């Protein structure tokens, strides 16, 4: 339709923003513990999928918790300590989150450049309708 | 108008070369690793008029067989080869490959093996007694001593097979195990023959030959080249866009 | 059958040597810094490309 | 870009190696402790262009290329060597020679 | 023929090989 | 990446020398003990061919 | 349903409880 380009770019921007927000939240909760109701904090990731309308935009179905084992730290003085006196610290890969943020920023800038070019082309298109 | 294609091809090949350099730098501590050399290659387009467009495609020669440095671990079954020695081990597909990763291990059933793959010697893979302590000679002899037994019963139980490849005729396979090139294997046989002029050292382990100065220089050069190509891209694009208005009235 | 002997009143200490650990630490730090520089230069390349 | 996801693996391998070194240094006084040593492996290589003709009455270098994939920590071995003996004079301490473990 | 002129025969295809046999 | 491992090997050799010296000094009164001295030797030399 | 679509009713108000009630 020559106008689904805007939809594709907007979906890409929204997905990149979601992924960046997830990475930022993980970085903020890198060294947290004992969230609500006492359950240990676990990191989360996002999964990108394409919308087969062929070629289509990107979407994020749901946020998936990481299955990597939590860090078990010996500290009996914490009420969260089990019979072995261990507390469950969250699994956060700082380098992984930095790389994810870098990738999200680069994809966002590429998509905004594509939007700029297509907007210029579409503005120039209407000059022939007179 | 097509200079944009040459510039973008140069940029893409610069990115490929950067990826190769990053791969070499990442596994700078794996034992017995060989660096991946790379150098840009020119391909000229031509015919019937003014041959000016010459494209660039990155390429990687075999490797640099400069021996890695040795660190002393005092482990009885660590082997370090000579200038251009190799240990031959059968691969996953059943064919034989060459390596320099001297971190030998012994399984629960007396099976000697480098990481993943068993080691071959006279005949098939060599096997030692069930729990015998192993000592490696300077020429490839595997002496075994049964625990508890008095020391005067050390017995040779096999021999490593060592080959000699100078380096210009070996190419890295898809799993990191080197193999002879087509002409080299044609002129020297499918399977190499053991030679005595190769000596090993027990207790020391070989690292990797990656040159940090070379890596940094390549990174700087690639960065500058990619930025220059990008500037050429944008200049050509702006020129074409400005010139596109001639068709108007 | 290959079993060892027992000494009473003695305890086997850890078989850790610190020189190798320090050298490994130095090498690890240097490799980490060089990998960080590789990440930085690739990010710079991507930024310059996106600023086209 | 493959460079980022390769350097990420490099950083992860370096971090795990540093963790192993720190663990070895932490229990420098633990009785009967065997030191750790981490060994890595390079991932499988990805070929793009096969090499062409060679030694065709010319001295050209090979033309094929193949990009790497990164490094992964493949194994961690404990050096089951013999340690020193510290005298404690306690009547209920046992130091074992050779190889063996108490069940 | 000189560049930019007219001709009666099509130009031969462009190959640009990586390495000559 | 070049002199680090060489110096590590040198430190290891000196540590072994110190260990054998300490062992010799420890049993200065043990009856029938024999003094021990270690012998060193360099590792493999790499070669760089000239054009 | 899918974010960014059109709905006839507002979403419930957001809250971030520090501790569960």
């Amino acid at each position: 339709a020559l106008l689904n380009i805007f939809d594709i770019a907007g979906s890409a921007l929204a997905a990149q923003s979601k992924r960046l927000n997830v990475a930022a939240s993980n970085l903020a909760n890198a060294d947290s513990v004992t969230g609500p109701d006492g359950q240990p904090y676990r990191a989360k990731q996002v999964v990108f999928q394409v919308d087969a309308a062929a070629t289509g935009g990107v979407k994020v179905a749901s946020v998936i918790e990481s299955q990597a084992p939590e860090k078990l730290v010996y500290e009996p003085g914490n009420p969260l300590a089990d019979a072995n006196g261990y507390v469950k610290m969250p699994n956060v890969d700082v380098v992984g989150e930095m790389v994810n943020t870098m990738s999200a920023s680069r994809s966002y800038q590429a998509n905004i450049e594509v939007l700029n070019t297509v907007k210029s082309m579409m503005l120039k298109t209407l000059t022939l309708g007179q | 108008d097509h200079a944009i294609y040459t510039a973008m091809g140069a940029a893409s090949q610069t990115l490929n070369q950067q990826a190769v350099t990053a791969s070499n730098l990442a596994n700078a501590s794996t034992p017995g690793f060989r660096a991946q050399l790379n150098a840009l290659r020119a391909v000229p387009v031509d015919g019937l008029s003014l041959a000016t467009r010459t494209l660039v495609t990155a390429s990687t020669p075999g490797a640099d067989m400069t021996p890695g440095q040795l660190d002393y671990t005092s482990r009885p079954l660590d082997v370090a080869l000579q200038q251009d020695g190799w240990l031959v081990v059968q691969a996953a597909d059943g064919a034989e490959g060459y390596t320099r990763n001297g971190n030998i291990q012994v399984g629960p059933t007396g099976q000697l093996t480098i990481q993943g793959h068993p080691v071959i010697g006279e005949g098939g893979p060599i096997t030692v007694p069930e729990g015998s302590e192993i000592t490696i000679a300077a020429d490839g002899t595997i002496s075994a001593l049964n625990p508890g037994d008095p020391p005067n019963t050390v017995a040779p139980v096999g021999r490593l097979k060592l080959v000699k490849a100078e380096g210009n005729e070996v190419q890295r396979s898809d799993d990191g195990l080197f193999r002879l090139t087509a002409e080299a294997q044609a002129e020297r046989g499918a399977v190499l023959a053991a030679d005595p002029s190769i000596r090993i050292m027990s207790g020391v382990l070989e690292g990797s030959n990656v040159k940090p100065v070379e890596a940094m220089t390549d990174m700087i050069a690639n960065a500058r080249r990619f930025e220059m190509q990008m500037k050429v891209i944008t200049s050509v694009d702006e020129n074409e866009g400005r010139a596109n208005q001639l068709l108007s009235m | 059958n290959g079993a060892g002997l027992l000494y009473q009143g003695y305890v086997e200490t850890s078989n850790v040597n610190v020189a190798e650990e320090l050298v490994n630490m130095i090498q690890v730090q240097r490799a980490y810094e060089i990998n960080s520089k590789a990440v930085s230069t690739t990010d710079q390349m991507l930024q310059k490309l996106t600023q086209l | 870009i493959s460079s980022l996801w390769i350097a990420k693996t490099g950083l992860d391998a370096q971090q795990t190696n540093m963790d192993v070194i720190a663990n070895n240094l932490a229990n420098v006084s633990t009785n009967g402790f065997k030191r750790q040593r981490a060994v890595f492996e390079d991932l499988l290589y990805q070929t793009i262009r096969q090499p062409g003709a060679q030694s065709s009455e010319q001295t050209t270098l090979p033309s094929g290329l193949q990009i790497g994939t990164g490094v992964r920590p493949v194994a961690t071995e404990r050096l089951h060597s013999q340690g020193n003996l510290s005298q404690t004079n306690n009547s209920k301490d046992v130091a074992i020679k050779g190889q063996g473990f108490f069940q | 023929g000189v560049p930019g002129a007219l001709s009666n025969q099509p130009a031969p295809p462009n190959e640009a090989p990586i390495a000559t046999p």
